[PDB]
RNA sequence: GAGGACCGAACCCACCAGGGUUGAAAACCUGGGGGAUGACCUGUGGUUAGGGGUGAAAGGCCAAUCAAACUCCGUGAU
RNA sequence: UCGAGAGGGAAACAGCCCAGAGCAUCGACUAAGGCCCCUAAGCGUACGCUAAGUGGGAAAGGAGCCGACAAUGUA
RNA sequence: UUUGGCACCUCGUCGGCUCGUCGCAUCCUGGGGCUGGAGUCGGUCCCAAGGGUUGGGCUGUUCGCCCAUUAAAGCGGUACGCGAGCUGGGUUUAGAACGUCGUGAGACAGUUCGGUCCCUAUCCGCUGCGCGCGCAGGAACAUUGAGAAGGGCUGUCCCUAGUACGAGAGGACCGGGACGGACGAACCUCUGGUGUGCCAGUUGUUCUGCCAAGGGCAUGGCUGGUUGGCUACGUUCGGGAGGGAUAACCGCUGAAACAUCUAAGCGGGAAGCCUGCUUCGAGAUGAGUGUUCCCACCGGGUAAGGCUCCCAGUAGACGACUGGGUUGAUAGGCCGGAUAUGGAAGCCCAGUGAUGGGUGGAGUUGACCGGUACUAACGAGGGCUU
């Protein structure tokens, strides 16, 4: 009976999103608003999962920052960043990059997928 | 998510390395402490020669914590480990200098001298 | 638990009377 | 009091972001079209009310007492009725529809519908009792209700004591629910929040009981 | 097919699949079996599903049939004779009949039986 | 290449927990646990008998019974 | 007096008030206690007091009243 | 409610947990009198039991001290509530030791280490669910409400205002907003949890003849993920406002006899009482009300309308409730989607080989979604009186 329940999830739906995948580098545009003055903060790091389903799709990006593993999720379809840089590519074997969280510098890097 | 007998990294300079939240304020019974939620702690491990000695019994905010928190806009903020800084009694922090990332969740509640001495907010 | 007193025969056929077959 | 009232079925929830960039959750209600098919008053019923008829049904699973009900007031046979408590319902008329669009964007709304079953649920599911720990030796009573009454006096189990019985699938109105929009189009309603009932349930709203 | 609510049939998890597997085996090899009226409601989407694999036909999908019906006998006559048969009809290829309870244990019983 | 040596199955035992408690069992089951070349475990054949035996000693054991076994008799004790 | 004592009354209440049961009685008069309804018999007659439901629990003490006050539910 | 006296009934003590329930001699919150009450805060007393009354260290501990908070960390009754509800730490068995007493066996409201806590609910009671009958015609639907249950908690900051008060320090009443703590309900969009379902990797062994590809077992062998469902750590919502009568108390008019809040009257006045909010509710035997349908037959057949049977879930221990039953999308299957995993098998290419690349977001795939009939879908004839 969900019939109509996708046509109320196609007005809200998001088209500027690129199309990426679990172990890509992105650059999103988060959009800071203190106040009066809104800047466009950006956060660069690892794409370690993407779940949901429709508008309620979210994806989380990781990133390590003064030694410390930060991870922000997002919904792929949230009118809070600008856009979305797909950077690199990634030549992982999984769905939900899990195993990130414990691994430190070195050993904790993704790989380019050379064409 | 962090509770009675829950140990905190300290994110400053002020010479603890580790507290023991003891109590959770702002409430009776209440449970747990998140990113902004002052708690107070007594200080586990501390450098040798530091200002605050080890058994003092102290104020802290929290700054980091490893349960993700939801924000308005829809989307979550996690990190590795959970950290506060000590504060003075009058809120102001008791260190110069702030170690690691701060939670943008300290803004709307008045930490602004802890976020200026923050490397970064996210 | 045991039972305290033997049961009369007006409650035990009671009861019985619900341990029937239904006509197919 | 005035209020307002329609029926509506639940479709599911989803999310929608608001001009200051909030998730909203809200949950899509198909409310409409419904129609009037009795209006009761003070002399010919006692109070004053009004029926509205909801629903899709064919012609063939309608009993003739039914279906003679409806030929009053001149409406094709509906599948589920109800009663709206107003006290304007001399304004009414038998036959009126009342569309989707009853309520507008802001407005506070009182849902109502059946919750969903649950079965036969235990002592700690059904009312949130605490448990005799899983360790330091507790025999076969690790989720038991306790204790029930005290001695010889009374020598009872008071009435209304707290047991385990069938939970769930028994009426319930949430309230001040937020009405986020009204998509006239389709005839639907994004409530933020959470509706009872399961989802294809036959939910009730009606304008706000309290604040007014 | 959607999982069972509830017990497995045969005690377990792991005796159901190898129960399910081997009834569709005798279902297949004599085109009808007697069995309780559970199992053969389980036994259903199984065979039904198996005979769908059967009409693609390809080597592939004989690999996939071979995971649950490990005769190759079995699957020789599947995929050369009752595939053929069913090219046409779209689902519904097991026919369900119910019969008197069984004597010793008054187990209702049932007939499943391939649509001809 | 010694050991009342170490780890650890069989074998002997019974420290903890849960189950069992009109039990599958008048003392056991499941998971852990101790010894496991010795003052060790075990089979077969002998032998010590009741105010007596035996006891690395608990009044323990002596046929599901022990601060004095069991059976018959005094005896229909009081 | 009960014990060894039935019957009537005190709501129920061996020991209090009336009264000592051989048996029957679809007659009468009384005892303690009662006579608005429960419940037999007076909304009895006449004079006076009480305003607190006192009657239907209590003290020093204060100006019929206050003092007055525990737990399952009037109690 | 303590320590006791009597010896009238009957030859596991304590502590903790779970679950209550009641009293007010009130810890907080609400109202008020007085104050040696300038203000904030207090002291005492009066009214008030609706709700609330945290977490830890020590000790078996009740108790008590202490730590950190809190609007507050109340006192009691209920077999010092509650072991056919749990524990078994102290205490009242048997072992052993210390101190003391005894010549000795042994003893000690001295101490110390160890030390079996059984039961299938017959009756009442309580929590849920049905069957029968009733309610003078028989039915379908929707409801009034006599009564009953649930809820009643509270903080911080901002404005009013650095204002009235004061030497100043400090610092309001009243009124209006913002966000929370604890508790409860509904729900699964988000976030997390589970997943005997789905996807993939891999170890030992065994099997399908062998290579390749796969199956069985090993806690789902283990490991990495995980839609639906169930969920809280998650989302949303609730406590109210208002109206009536009141407690303490504050008054208007006013005697008995100027004064008197009272003796006649009339007002204000609490988180308390009744309503208002949520839910059950005519077995409310006082069995109600409304709209519609059937129609005035001969113990029996029937009308309106039900029940039984089958497919199921929006339901569920079983009954029961809800929907569908060929005039049919109820379930399965079949087509597609969405989800989940993450790049099938075969073939080709590269490599001595382990392996890698292409064919290709491939193959497999459940619950969520749209289509599609292929499979299975006993019960009226109205008593009398006024």
């Amino acid at each position: 009976m969900s019939h109509v329940l996708d046509a109320v999830n196609a007005a809200s739906l998001r088209s500027d999103v690129p199309a990426f995948r679990p172990g890509d580098t992105v650059n999103v545009h988060v959009r800071v608003i203190e106040g009066n003055r809104s800047r466009i903060q950006q956060f660069k790091g690892v794409v370690i999962r993407r779940q949901g389903s429709g508008v309620s799709e979210t994806f989380t990006v990781r990133k390590v920052s003064f030694s410390v593993g930060v991870e922000r999720t997002f919904p792929v379809h949230s009118p809070i960043f600008e856009k979305i840089e797909l950077v690199t590519r990634g030549d992982v074997r999984r769905a939900k990059l899990y195993y990130l969280r414990e691994l430190r510098g070195k050993a904790a890097k993704i790989k380019e997928k050379r064409e | 998510m962090i509770q009675q007998e829950s140990r905190l990294r300290v994110a400053d300079n002020t010479g603890a390395k580790e507290i023991l939240c003891i109590r959770v304020l702002g409430g009776s019974g209440r449970r747990y402490a998140g990113i902004g939620d002052v708690i107070v702690a007594t200080v586990k491990d501390a450098i040798p020669g530091g200002n605050v000695k080890k058994g003092d019994v102290v104020k802290a905010v929290i700054v980091r914590t490893v349960k993700e928190r939801r924000r308005q806009d829809g989307s979550y903020i996690r990190f590795d480990e959970n950290a506060a800084v000590i504060l003075k009694n009058d809120g102001d922090p008791r260190g110069t200098r702030i170690f690691g990332p701060v939670g943008r969740e300290l803004r709307e509640k008045k930490f602004m001298k802890i976020i200026s001495l923050a490397p970064e907010v996210l | 638990a045991v039972p305290k007193r033997k049961m009369s025969r007006s409650n035990t056929r009671h009861r019985r009377s619900q341990w029937k077959a239904a006509v197919p | 009091k005035n209020i307002k009232g329609v029926l509506g079925e639940k479709l599911g929830m989803t999310q929608v972001w608001d001009e200051n960039n909030r998730v909203v959750p809200v949950t899509v209600v198909k409310a409409g079209p419904c129609v009037v098919t009795q209006v009761r008053s003070n002399d010919t019923d006692g109070y004053e009310s009004v029926q509205i008829a909801f629903g899709e049904i064919d012609p063939r699973k309608v009993n003739k007492p039914l279906k003679g009900h409806f030929a009053k007031a001149d409406v094709t046979p509906r599948r589920h009725l109800v009663e709206i408590r107003t006290a304007d319902a001399s304004e009414y008329t038998l036959g009126q529809e009342i569309t989707a669009a009853v309520f507008e964007a802001g407005v506070k709304v009182d849902v109502t519908g059946k919750s969903k079953g649950k079965g036969f649920a235990g002592v700690m599911k059904r009312h949130n009792f605490r448990g005799l720990g899983a360790g330091h030796g507790t025999q076969r009573k690790h989720r038991s209700p306790g204790s029930i009454g005290g001695c010889a006096t009374p020598g009872r189990v008071f009435k209304g004591l707290r047991m385990a019985g069938r939970m769930g699938n028994e009426r319930v109105t949430t309230q001040n629910l937020t009405v986020h929009a009204v998509d006239a189009e389709k005839g639907l309603l994004l409530i933020k929040g959470a509706v009872p009932g399961p989802n294809g349930g036959l939910v009730l709203v009606r304008t706000a009981a309290k604040g007014a | 097919p959607k999982p069972a609510k509830g017990a497995r049939l045969g005690g377990s998890a792991a005796h159901e699949k190898l129960l399910l597997a081997n009834l569709a085996k005798s279902l297949f090899e004599h085109g009808r079996i007697t069995t309780t009226e559970a199992k053969a409601r389980r036994l259903r989407p199984v065979a039904e599903r198996l005979i769908t694999k059967a009409k693609k036909g390809d080597i592939h999908n004989r690999r996939l049939v071979l995971q649950t019906i490990t005769d190759k006998g079995i699957v020789h006559t599947l995929f050369t004779e009752i595939a053929p048969r069913y090219a046409e009809r779209p689902g519904g290829y097991t026919r369900i009949t119910k019969i008197g309870n069984r004597r010793g244990d008054n187990a209702p019983m049932a007939v499943i039986e391939l649509v001809e």
